[PDB]
């Protein structure tokens, strides 16, 4: 309320030797683990780590077409193996009925 | 009999892939999310016979193994940069490259890393994200009017 | 089975976002209104296996968790200043900064 | 300070709202696909035995 | 050389852009057909055994 | 089966072109901007037989 406008705090960030090695939790949290690395605390832009972008929010990287097509792929492969098991059953019932 | 086992194997494998895909689609729009993908690898193959070098007027012969089933080797997370949108709240930064925010439920003994940034003040002074945790960093010293980043 | 649960999860989540958005649009023009927005966060992930450090001539290995579902963490109200219009009634002030009646 | 003889309208921007009406809808549609394929795999399972 | 007191706008021509919005879309549609017919042949295969 | 893979391939390719185009249109008017464009090339072909 005085004329002055002091900076009142500062935000640290960190980086790991291996992203995606680190484990997930519920929430948007991640967690350090083996085959990941140590936290390596530093400042906002000097360690080779990127700058903040203020007043803006970062959306998910999920592309959607790639996802839907996989919904097709998975389904058809599933169907096929489902056929394998069925014919494999019918041969068995032919075996057991062979003796009568 | 044998084909039945390999067949059910592929079946549960595809099930596992479907679950991960279902998650990825399930949380589009959630901030800071990074999608994963399933990976497959063949099961050990029975070898009924061994390959052989040419001998007494005969040629060589190929190994005679069957090969049975398929299974999931690993998932992998993927960390490409996401798209950004602006908001009207000043206190919601999004990093533009690499590195994560730290948070902790305590004094900082157990840090957790995130790329989401819905930071906001409480009635009390602590600078908090969604649901609880207080973001790590450091405060100014009024005697000097200066931040002290080194510690 | 699993994907069905995660799938219905995302579905009700988007439902909840739609309701808030529906309110915001529903009361444009009402004086003094401040719009809100929905926020999402991932559900806890099952971890089928643990990550491991390199050992006997092998490299390390990534953790093998699945990850299931999405849910609403919180709404947030937003308090930016609105546009003003004049009226002909003298007794209808509008504050020009912060603070409430 | 007070501003006399004037009335303060809502802060809702409208374009931001309409675009979200699109976003929500499309995401909704997608999850709606997930559930459907998940059902069809189940009916293939139950019909597998016959 | 510098040109003082003036500001240099983007080189994007717009007609060239919009037409490409058409091209991309139609090619996308076509490949989308390819995948579909490719699926239907598969379901004919799996239903062939019944 | 084969045609399915080639078909999804072209699909994501056109997706990638759409993103770049979307950026170019998205920032008209920004000063000093220079637009980009996507480029395509064929994948390696299986050769069932020799000439």
């Amino acid at each position: 309320t005085n004329g002055k406008t002091f900076a009142v705090a500062k935000i640290a960030m960190a980086s790991v030797a291996n992203n995606s090695g680190l484990e997930e939790i519920g929430g948007n949290l991640f967690k350090v683990t083996a085959n990941s690395g140590n936290i390596v605390v530093g400042e906002a832009g000097t360690g080779g780590r990127g700058e903040m972008k203020t007043s803006a929010l970062e959306m998910s990287n999920v592309d959607l077409s790639r996802s839907l097509t996989e919904l097709i792929i998975i389904q058809r492969g599933y169907q096929a193996n489902s056929k394998t098991i069925s014919t494999s059953d019918q041969m068995l019932q032919t075996l057991i009925q062979l003796k009568q | 009999m044998r084909s039945l086992w390999s067949g059910v194997s592929g079946l549960q494998a595809h099930q596992v892939a479907m679950d991960v895909e279902g998650n990825n689609i399930s949380n589009v729009n959630t901030t800071g999310f990074k999608y994963s993908r399933a990976d497959f690898g063949t099961m050990f193959s029975q070898t009924v016979k061994i390959a052989t070098a040419p001998t007494d007027g005969r040629g060589g012969s190929n190994p005679l193994q069957i090969g049975l089933g398929v299974s999931v080797s690993s998932t992998t997370r993927i960390h490409s940069q996401g798209s950004v949108q602006t908001t009207d709240k000043n206190t919601d930064v999004a990093i533009n490259g690499d590195g994560f925010f730290m948070v902790s439920d305590d004094g900082g003994l157990t840090n957790y890393l995130t790329r989401s940034g819905d930071f906001k003040l409480d009635a009390y002074g602590n600078f908090v994200n969604n649901a609880g945790f207080v973001v790590q960093g450091w405060n100014i010293n009024w005697d000097d009017q200066t931040i002290d980043s080194s510690r």
